[PDB]
RNA sequence: UAUACCUCUGCUUC
RNA sequence: AGUAGUAACAAGAG
């Protein structure tokens, strides 16, 4: 994850715009990562 | 000529009339001032009731101790609490013989149950001795003391969740050699101002560590508080009855969960047994008794009632209960359902208030708190408490309080004591005799049955069962107990005579305003009569009169007559406004002046739902107006279906305690309430579910709302300036 | 709204006392701190109610806009006042100020309404629907069997019904999928449909689902009829000496016949 | 024994005249008596 | 002591 | 006084 990014337009790229390409699920407590995943789904 | 009430019992017997012998309309007893007296009293006689056992000073604690448990048989008719151990087992040997797979499965379900039970459930036991604050505080202010202290301690069971670390936590704070605890003091702080002088000085609160010793500490946590029992019906003098602390609640919840477990399924247990299905139970477990003996064969029913039930059975057989009934459970779990009984077994009793001197000639009065109880000549006490202190010595401790190692308190044990009772009523027999006894158990109140041939053998029976029990510490009430010849008994004021006959006046003092609010009481009122009539026998006439004095004491104790009405009031003078300016007045609520529609066919529907659509759009828009200021924040004993609407409203607080040093509690709360407040607009779900989680309170939000804002930005709901302004928000946080 | 959580939430955290019991407290320990207060049990509310009434600004408010939207007082009456309520922290008001409230506040949505309590209009139908015969005096053997108080929707366990209701309000908390969202799908379909407009509180929507989902089992003495849409009348349906010719409105079950 | 009775008038009661006392007496109660006062109504319902 | 013919309180526990 | 009944109120607090 760390370094991807995605920029305003929609495209991506290696890092400063404040929205990464990919979303951490893991590592997270369940009752928020499942929050995370269903709020995405 | 000279009318005889009484002389009605010529024409109706006793059971078709009992209604009329209970007061109900009347006034319950209340108490007055201390009651240290009762206390002592109940002090007195437990120990009274156990003197010939074997005394013993705790090293613990360093109190007196009494152990009545394997002592030696009364030789006389004063209540005993010599139980002896091995006929208690032999009883529950019986049952576990009779009722095989119980045991262990009650334990595996109440073991299942705990594994599960998080801490918060300790919050729903009502009143609760605060051992921080030493006062009967609410429970979960009780809890998140004791947590917030035990944090303090190093102890963080809490922070789990579940039950058993917390318990974990409480049997080890036991072994902690100083408890610190926080307490609350004031600081004065000059605040800016715009007042001549151009400051104002508001006393901040903020807390302190204080410490307690360990002895002082076990003391506090085997502590239980007292207080006289208030409007107790159908009794002359009053009595005492107790509160426990925190700790010991987790370790009672199982014990009972478990006895619970095993009560349902024994049929001579009248508990948990709704007071409906009591006699589907009690009506069935006669007609067995009837058709059992035909030739000559007397069944004779026995009135039961025991006296000084809590103040006989003692904490040590409880345990051995426990340690029997959890045979096949692994050990960590009898090591858990254990502990209660041991707390019972070495608990303290604390002694109320105190006694109040005074003198007439100087008009003055003083309380003598418990520790300065024996600061003063005996003399100067009056006659019969100079005799019950001078009693109280022996069992007195220096801190004010009466150590009380036998006996239970008011309302403890009362399933794991009914299964006691129950293993009473499992013998059924005594050296194969010419008879058999069976019956039903409620704590205190039993039935007994009795089956043979010839009546002389009954009594034998009821004499050997008498006898019997009080080998287990339970003692008959020879003089409230009375036997006859089966057809007709009494049980927990239920009157059976050949059916078991309606007894209206019981609950007669439901019928009138409950007091939550307009809203509830209106359906509250109802329902009571709908039900009522089904079950306490109410004919639709006494019903539907019962429907206008409910209304009659509603629009009274509301202030809510008739917008037509000429009856004036605060209110009245708006109502009758709404009354001239509201054309669906049929429509309109009794509480809005409105005219009562109910009757006996639609009890069961609320009044809103009713008058629906008779109202109009404005007053039903004004009524039920969503965001309405009078309904609060509310989240999901009897349970009512009612409307949430503008008369669903909540009363203020009481204000008592803006002048006392308790001030502090308000501000501690309303900082829970906005935390809660807006954990609860990060997460809906909050007030129907229990969030669950170990991770911190503020993290969830974090996360939530950072979701929130990428998701809203990216669907195209928030800007890029909106964005960025949350997202650096949250990345300060 | 998440601008306003976000800034509210820095608002707060600013107060040490906050920041440091968001931080201590546990998710867990959110069910403790929630039921925190300094209110006391009231042991005789049927007195208190009575003694209550007769004070001077007994209710307490709710702080917001439509609270200011009452005035103080209203020709003479004092309708509320300005001291606060420690529970609250919004004014203090007397009964009065629900009768002005009902009769010159301001005119809510109530669009929604009758599909939110639908549960109990289904009685009001069921009895304005419905159709009495005879009655008749003469002794009924009562016997005493639990039964099922109210009709449902479609009966579940509680854990199966919180969970559908979970789904039904809060889909993004819902948390670990379970098998009952697939079972009932089409359920979950139509009460979202149902009750997608509506302005009232969802506390309120879960409590209604809870009563047409979970089930109220009690016993009850019964001679006859044994159907919910027929205990629900029972007061009416019998006596211990007379019976009632009863016959409800709506479709009734197959297998109830 | 607890009341302090005058003699204040007369009145055509049942056709004749008959003495009007006034009955004087020091008495006292409290918000649970009157609150049971108030819900004295259900009187009827137990004879009922 | 004074403010105090003032102020707060009516189930709020010491 | 009286309410009341095994102990209290007949105001309390700053």
């Amino acid at each position: 994850s760390d370094m991807n990014f995605l920029d305003e337009e929609g495209k991506a790229y290696t890092a400063q715009n404040l929205r990464p390409q990919y979303e951490v699920i893991e590592g997270m407590p369940r009752t928020i990562a499942w929050m995370v995943q269903r709020s995405l789904a | 000529m000279n009318i005889n009430p009484y002389f009605l019992f010529i024409d109706v017997p006793i059971q078709a009339a009992i209604s009329t012998t209970f007061p109900y309309t009347g006034v319950p007893p209340y108490s007055h001032g201390t009651g240290t007296g009762y206390t002592i009293d109940t002090v007195i006689r437990t120990h009274e009731y156990s003197n010939k056992g074997k005394q013993y000073i705790s090293d613990v604690t360093g109190c007196t101790m009494v152990d009545p448990t394997n002592g030696p048989l009364p030789e006389d008719n004063e209540p005993s609490a010599y139980a002896q151990l091995d006929c208690v087992l032999e009883a529950l040997d019986r049952m576990d013989e009779e009722h095989p797979g119980l045991f262990q499965a009650a334990s595996q379900n109440a073991m299942e149950t705990l594994m599960v039970t998080t801490v918060d459930k300790l919050t729903q036991g009502r009143q609760t001795f605060d051992w921080t604050v030493c006062r009967n505080q609410p429970a979960a202010t009780a809890l998140n003391t004791t947590i917030t202290s035990f944090r303090l301690n190093d102890l963080n069971g809490a922070d789990k969740g579940g039950l058993i670390p917390f318990c974990q936590d409480i049997i080890d704070s036991l072994d902690r050699p100083e408890m610190t605890f926080f307490s609350v003091k004031n600081i004065k702080k000059k605040l800016p101002a715009k007042n001549r002088k151009g400051f104002l000085i508001k006393r901040i609160p903020m807390k302190v560590k204080d410490k307690i010793t360990k002895v002082e500490y076990i003391k506090r946590a085997l502590s239980l508080n007292t207080m006289t029992k208030d409007a107790e019906r159908g009794k002359l003098k009053r009595r005492a009855i107790a509160t426990a602390g925190i700790q010991i609640r987790g370790f009672v919840l199982v014990v009972e969960n478990l006895a619970k477990n095993i009560c349902e399924n024994l049929e001579q247990s009248g508990l948990p047994v709704g007071g409906n299905e009591k006699k589907a139970k009690l009506s069935n477990a006669v007609a067995k008794m009837l058709s059992n003996c035909p030739p000559g064969g007397i069944s004779m029913t026995v009135t039961g009632d025991n006296t000084k039930w809590n103040e006989c059975l003692n904490p040590r057989i409880f345990l051995a209960m426990t340690e029997r009934i959890t045979r096949d459970s692994p050990i960590w779990f009898r090591d858990f359902c254990s502990i209660a009984p041991v707390l019972f077994s070495n608990k303290i009793a604390r002694l109320g208030k105190g006694f109040m001197i005074t003198s007439k000639t100087k008009r003055l009065k003083a309380q003598i708190p418990c520790p300065d109880l024996f600061s003063i000549p005996l003399e100067r006490y009056n006659e019969e408490t100079r005799a019950k202190l001078k009693k109280l010595k022996p069992f007195f401790n220096e801190e004010g309080t009466a150590s009380l190692s036998p006996g239970m308190m008011m309302g403890m044990f009362n399933m794991l004591s009914t299964v006691l009772g129950v293993a009473a009523l499992g013998i059924k027999n005594i050296g194969n005799k010419e008879y058999l006894w069976d019956g039903l158990q409620s704590s205190d109140d039993f039935a007994l049955f009795v089956n043979a041939k010839d009546e002389e053998t009954c009594m034998e029976g009821i004499n050997d069962f008498y006898r019997t029990c009080k080998l287990l510490g339970i003692n008959m009430s020879k003089k409230k107990s009375y036997c006859n010849e089966t057809g007709m008994f009494e049980f927990t004021s239920m009157f059976y005579r050949d059916g078991f006959v309606s007894n209206f006046a019981m609950e007669l003092p439901s019928f009138g305003v409950a007091g939550v609010n307009e809203s509830a009481d209106m359906a509250i009122g109802m329902t009571i009569i709908k039900n009522n009539m089904i079950n306490n026998g109410m004919g639709p006439a006494t019903a539907q009169t019962a429907i206008q004095l409910f209304i009659a004491d509603y629009r009274y104790t509301y202030k809510c007559h008739r917008g037509d009405s000429k009856v004036e009031g605060k209110r009245m003078k708006i109502i009758k406004e709404l009354w001239e300016n509201t054309k669906g007045r049929d429509g309109l609520l009794v509480a809005d002046g409105g005219p009562n529609i109910y009757n006996l066919r639609n009890l069961h529907i609320p009044e809103i739902v009713l008058k629906y659509n008779l109202m109009d759009p404005e007053y039903k828009g004004r009524l039920l107006h969503p965001q309405n200021p009078f309904v609060g924040h509310l989240s999901i004993k009897m349970d009512y279906d009612a409307v949430s609407g503008t008369h669903s409203w909540r009363t203020k607080r009481n204000r008592s305690i803006l002048n006392t040093d308790q001030r502090n509690m308000i501000l501690e709360e309303q900082c829970y309430a906005k935390c809660c407040n807006l954990f609860e607009a990060c997460f809906n779900s909050a007030s129907y579910r229990k969030p669950v989680g170990q991770h911190s309170m503020l993290e969830a939000m974090a996360h939530r709302l950072r979701m929130d804002a990428r998701l809203d930005y990216e669907s195209g709901r928030m800007s890029k300036d909106d964005f960025e302004k949350a997202m650096a928000h949250l990345g300060e946080i | 709204m998440t601008l306003a959580k976000i800034e509210l939430l820095k608002q707060l955290l600013r107060d040490n006392e906050a920041k440091t019991v968001l931080k201590q407290t546990t998710v867990d320990q959110y069910n403790i701190i929630r039921k925190f207060n300094t209110s006391r049990i009231e042991k005789n509310p049927s007195l208190r109610m009575k003694w209550a009434m007769c004070s001077n600004f007994p209710l307490a408010l709710t702080k917001g806009d439509m609270a200011n939207r009452i005035p103080l007082e209203y020709k003479g009456i004092q309708l509320k006042t300005n001291a606060e309520d420690i529970g609250t922290k919004g004014q203090m008001c007397s009964i009065a100020a629900v009768t002005w409230w009902n009769t010159y506040g301001p005119i809510g949505d109530t669009e929604g309404f009758e599909r939110v309590y639908e549960s109990f209009f289904l009685r009001k139908m069921r009895l304005d629907n419905a159709t009495w015969g005879r009655i008749t005096f003469g002794p009924v053997e009562r016997v005493r069997k639990r039964v099922l108080l109210n009709p449902l929707t479609k009966e579940m366990p509680p854990d199966e019904a919180s969970n559908v209701i979970m789904e039904i309000l809060f889909p993004k908390e819902a948390g670990i999928p379970r098998e009952s969202t697939w079972i009932h799908r089409e359920l979950i379909k139509e009460k979202r449909e149902k009750l997608k407009g509506t302005m009232i509180t969802p506390i309120v929507l879960a409590y209604m689902l809870e009563r047409e989902l979970v089930a109220r089992r009690r016993f009850l003495p019964v001679a006859g009829a044994t159907s919910a849409e027929f205990i629900e009348m029972l007061h009416c349906l019998q006596g211990e000496n007379w019976r009632q010719i009863y016959h409800p409105g709506g479709n009734k079950l197959t297998e109830s016949r | 024994p607890k009341y302090t009775v005058f003699r204040i008038g007369s009145l055509f009661v049942s056709g004749r005249e008959k003495s009007v006392y006034l009955y004087c007496r020091v008495n006292g109660t409290n918000k649970i008596q009157m609150k049971w006062g108030m819900e004295a109504r259900r009187c009827l319902l137990q004879s009922m």
